[PDB]
């Protein structure tokens, strides 16, 4: 009915206001975690980098 | 503000006089047959004439 389409469209209108509100959540939780995962790359990478100079100048020494 | 405290005294206390669950409320009442137009044009006023 008319009432029946008042009261089901406002409160699951808000319904999905909260569903917005857990999606950014989880998009929240997903952005800090793609962060650390790069920033361990990089870190990796850059500790590579630095073995490889140190067995370079080993190679030069011998 | 006195005549405004037991406004809203008695505003809310017969507010308790309601059915509802969790998407909206059912009340029930009696009205003399000579005050139809005024509650009528009164309950006219709401969102989509309730």
């Amino acid at each position: 009915s008319k009432l029946e389409a008042i009261l089901s469209q406002e409160v699951e209108a808000e319904i999905q206001a909260l569903l917005q509100e857990a999606e950014a959540k989880a998009e929240a939780v997903k952005r800090e975690a793609e962060e650390k995962a790069k920033a361990l790359l990089q870190a990796r990478e850059r500790a590579l980098e630095a073995q490889y100079r140190a067995a370079l100048r080993r190679a030069e020494s011998a | 503000l006195w005549t405004r405290a037991q406004d809203e005294v008695a505003r809310l206390k017969a507010l308790e006089e309601l059915a509802s669950g969790r998407f909206g409320f059912a009340l029930l009442g009696y009205v003399p047959v000579k005050a139809k137009p005024k509650v009528e044009e009164a309950l006219a006023r709401h969102k989509e004439s309730v």
